[PDB]
RNA sequence: GCCUUGAAGCCUAGGGCGCGGGCCCGGGUGGAGCCGCCGCAGGUGCAGAUCUUGGUGGUAGUAGCAAAUAUUCAAACGAGAACUUUGAAGGCCGAAGUGGAGAAGGGUUCCAUGUGAACAGCAGUUGAACAUGGGUCAGUCGGUCCUGAGAGAUGGGCGAG
RNA sequence: CCAUAUCCGCAGCAGGUCUCCAAGGUGAACAGCCUCUGGCAUGUUGGAACAAUGUAGGUAAGGGAAGUCGGCAAGCCGGA
RNA sequence: ACUAUCCAGCGAAACCACAGCCAAGGGAACGGGCUUGGCGGAAUCAGCGGGGAAAGAAGACCCUGUUGAGCUUGACUCUA
RNA sequence: GAACGUGAGCUGGGUUUAGACCGUCGUGAGACAGGUUAGUUUUACCCUACUGAUGAUGUGUUGUUGCCAUGGUAAUCCUGC
């Protein structure tokens, strides 16, 4: 017989394995398809996860009720070095899919990056690398690597970029860095090999690759939560107060005759720790680091055209469970997958983005600087000591 | 042996 | 080794418990051949075996705050839980009088 | 009294036995199936190890229930114990057994462990005490070992 | 007729027969009786019967060893200590008690010395376990005496008894 | 011995089995809460970590029986 | 908070033709085994409760039996 | 619709034992297709399937980076100027 009333399912069947991933970085599935019309640029970039915190600024919407006013939202903040380049690959395409042809890595090769191999850095030799690096300094080396650059700009359609961080201007506790695969979209073969054996074993800023205003979509790993019931990763009824055996399950599975459970039957078991992709994220700021010129110069980061105050991106008592920021940053709109110290990926839309509501530019005024530690109430030091007066710290 | 039931219950009824 | 005879026997002379007596953990030779009486009387007047004191149990308190309690304090209209006539019945105030 | 398996060279080896054994058939048979083809010296460090929670012992055929650990990757297996018991009770064998062979005039460092064989016993017999009236046997399960060690390196 | 120069019985990748029921040889173990023909006689041939008696498996090294707030440090005996003993510290019972004495019932469980097979659903140097020895004193404390509700002989009556 | 181990319940079984004695404090009180005299080692084993479902306890913004056969259970009031 | 979970130590039971991936077809008319197709990869850990027309009790409902017993009376034959 | 889906998933209001009350019937024990009140709901640790978790075949060993078969699959309606 068939359901009295009607309703409708709980959950996606699209995510369906619910299971813990295989990875802690995020993976990349599809890049953005390119015009040989462009320049040649870059698509990707790894951060990470710093905070979070929340912002003012005026509102140019118009036919709204909302507009030339002043609005309040959060952000998250990301943390985002600047990346070094070490190797290169290149790809081909062929009825079964594409395939790997041919790579080459650089000459040197910092101790950072191999640390990625040798699970055991502490009682190896670290003998990585000795002998490729060998005909870099060579003749026939020189006739032997250049003999392979010929062939990837004719037998090859797709050039991707290894890259990878530094870990060293971190305060984690972490020292191995993290490669990623980068595409590199512009206008044919040869130009492209030409800027990145250029650009080999040198750094790339975020500003290279990024604006502001921009839609941007970001992928990681999200947030473990270890062995559930189906009253959590499901969301269903609780049953009432009179059940024997137990209350928070769902009753019925499947009838008789399918004599078998379906994929489809709410089960108990793994949340969290899965991977997502999510999209339309607009970036508001880039911030500068810290640096000298003669002294300190640690304004910048935090200060709009109007407070004009000498204050920084970072909080009292900083950031919760991460530490201090000093370096290059972004500021998203709303909030991302992951824990605090995760890392990170940022891709460039898919899409044309015509909605208004993407095409805005915007212009902040405020800035909250206040310590989560608690129930912050005010900005900067200076402030809470005018305020209050000389203590017993005489 | 093993009880299995109260004798005043029976629990296949079908009257 | 074992001890529990030389503790039944002493409780029996001292006439108190076993949880009064005192044995010396470090002479345990001399008190393991003493499996009689007049092998332990010995022992007392020696001073290996003792008889502890009481735990003591103070009155200072009570006593204390009786005394506010004559002049009239702890007293008032929320530290009464029974009638009065429970307190101070009718019938002896009318017998008095 | 009389083995099975009897050797192949009666001069260059020994041998040891005991009987009626209040340890466990099963656990015991496979820590057994371990420690074959080892060298003595070996072994006495392989079963203090057990004994400490630093090594362990894989169970294979009588594996239902038993749970997962680390250290039985040595092993190409997941599941692993430790059982202390039947460690002693083998250790104190080996003394018997490197003994005799000291006796009969051999190299003492050089032998191996060729032969373990575990059997079954007589069981003995308990009764516990259940609902409605009811009794049911709690029985035990004991063993018989015997061994054989030669010279060879 | 066969046989301690090895009977029955039992095992057997061995050699063979008969359509089949079944049988004959060969090898090992074992230790004292056994078979073929013609007739006679019968407690005479099992896969089962929610068959009867005994024994053994998967289950399974699984379910379990969760009612009543709580243990810790050192030393001693000892082959040997999460659990014995001594001391110290922290805690519970809270006088209608987890305290000190007795009726009914049990019947040596009581006390010392020794043991560590078995039992004490883990262990134990401990035990109400095992072994060997010892222990209950009345003119006045109880019984014994009296009768109670009631049971029950004599004489008599009845009844096959 | 006379009972969460010497009695009956197949068993050292959360069951059941006739009586005597009976302190300090609060308070109307042999109620319940803490303590002294006298007794014990947490009631047929222990260590590590804090997933799911459970059993016993609790709390919840705003609304207040709309839940359900049914205010079932819980909660409010509570002494003088 | 006590468990369940992992480790040391001790360690049972009910149940069991052989066993254990599905659709349709026919068949004692609703198959794990047959037929035509789909397919098929060691050994295992915590759970949950769709199937095994799952376990228990030679169906108390209904019928039959020239099988019974409790109760009533104006059934039949007898009696204190 | 799916054993008029789904009780080792709940509940147990009704119906369908044992006690009992009224009306109608039967001389009567008792009956009602009439009404009313109170009334024990057992077991998963097995095989499979399902969800999650280790591992396995081979590639000389071991590690880093990656491609794709195959399978799932998600966005939907209303108002206002
Ligand atoms: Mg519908
Ligand atoms: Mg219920
Ligand atoms: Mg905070
Ligand atoms: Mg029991
Ligand atoms: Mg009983
Ligand atoms: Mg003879
Ligand atoms: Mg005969
Ligand atoms: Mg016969
Ligand atoms: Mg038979
Ligand atoms: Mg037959
Ligand atoms: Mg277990
Ligand atoms: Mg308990
Ligand atoms: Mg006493
Ligand atoms: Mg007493
Ligand atoms: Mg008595
Ligand atoms: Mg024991
Ligand atoms: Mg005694
Ligand atoms: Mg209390
Ligand atoms: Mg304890
Ligand atoms: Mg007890
Ligand atoms: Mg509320
Ligand atoms: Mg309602
Ligand atoms: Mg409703
Ligand atoms: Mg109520
Ligand atoms: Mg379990
Ligand atoms: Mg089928
Ligand atoms: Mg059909
Ligand atoms: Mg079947
Ligand atoms: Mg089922
Ligand atoms: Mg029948
Ligand atoms: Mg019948
Ligand atoms: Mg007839
Ligand atoms: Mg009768
Ligand atoms: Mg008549
Ligand atoms: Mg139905
Ligand atoms: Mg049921
Ligand atoms: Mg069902
Ligand atoms: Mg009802
Ligand atoms: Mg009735
Ligand atoms: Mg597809």
């Amino acid at each position: 017989s068939h359901r009295k009333f009607s309703a409708p399912r709980h959950g996606s069947l699209g995510f369906l394995p619910r299971k813990r991933s295989s990875r802690h970085r995020g993976k990349v599935k599809s890049f953005p398809k390119d015009d040989p019309s462009k320049p040649v640029h870059l698509t990707a970039f790894l951060g990470y996860k710093a905070g979070m915190t929340h912002i003012v600024r005026e509102v140019d919407r118009p036919g709204s009720k909302v507009n030339k006013k002043e609005v309040v939202e959060a952000v998250t903040i990301v943390e985002t070095p600047p990346m070094v380049v070490v190797g290169i690959v290149g790809y081909v395409e062929t009825p079964r899919g594409l395939r790997t042809f041919k790579t080459v890595f650089a000459e040197h090769i910092s101790d950072e990056c191999k640390r990625r191999f040798y699970k055991n850095w502490h009682k190896s030799k670290k003998k990585a690398f000795t002998k490729y690096c060998k005909k870099w300094q060579d003749d026939a080396g020189k006739r032997q690597l250049d003999k392979d650059f010929s062939s990837m700009k004719k037998y090859c359609q797709v050039i991707r970029v290894l890259a990878h961080t530094q870990m060293r201007l971190l305060p984690l506790r972490q020292k191995k860095a993290h490669l990623m695969e980068i595409q590199v979209n512009g206008g044919t073969v040869a130009e492209k090999l030409d800027w990145a054996r250029e650009r080999l074993e040198q750094q790339v800023p975020v500003s290279q690759v990024f604006g502001q205003d921009e839609m941007i979509d970001v992928i990681g790993v999200t947030k473990g939560k270890g062995y559930k019931g189906v009253t959590s990763r499901w969301h269903t009824k609780k049953l009432p107060r009179k059940t024997h055996r137990g209350l928070r399950k769902v009753a019925c599975i499947g009838a008789w005759h399918p004599a078998r459970v379906a994929f489809s039957v709410a089960r108990a078991g793994q949340k969290g720790y899965h991977h997502r992709t999510e999209i339309n994220k607009k970036i508001y700021k880039i911030g500068q680091g810290y640096l000298i010129k003669d002294g300190k110069l640690i304004k910048n980061n935090a200060s709009t055209d109007y407070d004009l105050s000498d204050k920084s991106i970072n909080p009292l008592g900083g950031f919760v469970h991460y530490g201090e920021v000093t370096n290059d940053f972004v500021m998203l709109k709303g909030c991302v997958v992951g824990t605090k110290k995760r890392v990170l990926t940022l891709r460039k839309s898919l899409l044309v983005q015509t909605k208004r509501r993407a095409l805005e530019k915007i212009d902040l005024k405020f800035i909250d600087t206040t310590s989560k530690f608690g129930h912050g109430r005010f900005q900067t030091v200076e402030e809470k000591k005018a305020f209050m007066g000389p203590l017993k710290k005489d | 042996g093993m009880w299995r039931f109260y004798t005043e219950d029976s629990p296949g009824l079908k009257v | 080794s074992m001890l529990r005879l030389q503790k039944r026997l002493a409780s029996s002379v001292l006439r108190c418990g076993k949880k009064k007596v005192w044995l010396d953990p470090n002479e345990t030779n001399e008190i393991a051949n003493a499996n009689s009486r007049q092998q332990i009387r010995k022992l007392i007047k020696d001073g290996l075996i003792i008889r502890k004191p009481v735990t003591v149990h103070s009155r200072a308190r009570c006593r204390k705050n009786t005394l506010a309690r004559r002049k009239g304090r702890h007293m008032g209209i929320g530290k009464r839980k029974g009638t009065a006539n429970a307190r101070m019945p009718e019938k002896v105030t009318w017998m008095r009088r | 009294v009389r083995y099975s398996l009897d050797p192949e060279n009666p001069t260059k080896s020994c041998k040891s036995r005991g009987s009626n054994l209040r340890v466990h058939f099963k656990n015991t048979r496979e820590t057994a199936q371990a420690i074959k083809g080892m060298h003595i010296r070996k072994a006495t460090k392989y079963l203090k190890d057990v004994t400490l929670q630093k090594q362990c012992v894989p169970f294979r055929r009588y594996n239902g229930g038993v749970g997962r650990c680390a250290q039985a990757k040595q092993w190409g297996w997941t599941q692993g114990r430790w059982p202390k018991k039947s460690a002693e009770f083998l250790l104190h064998m080996l003394k018997n057994a490197e003994s005799n062979a000291e006796l009969k005039g051999l190299d003492v460092d050089s032998l191996v462990i060729e032969h373990i064989q575990v059997n079954k016993a007589p069981k003995m017999r308990r009764r516990t005490y259940r609902a409605h009236g009811r009794i049911n046997p709690y029985m035990s399960s004991p063993c018989h070992i015997e061994m054989i060690l030669t010279e060879k390196e």
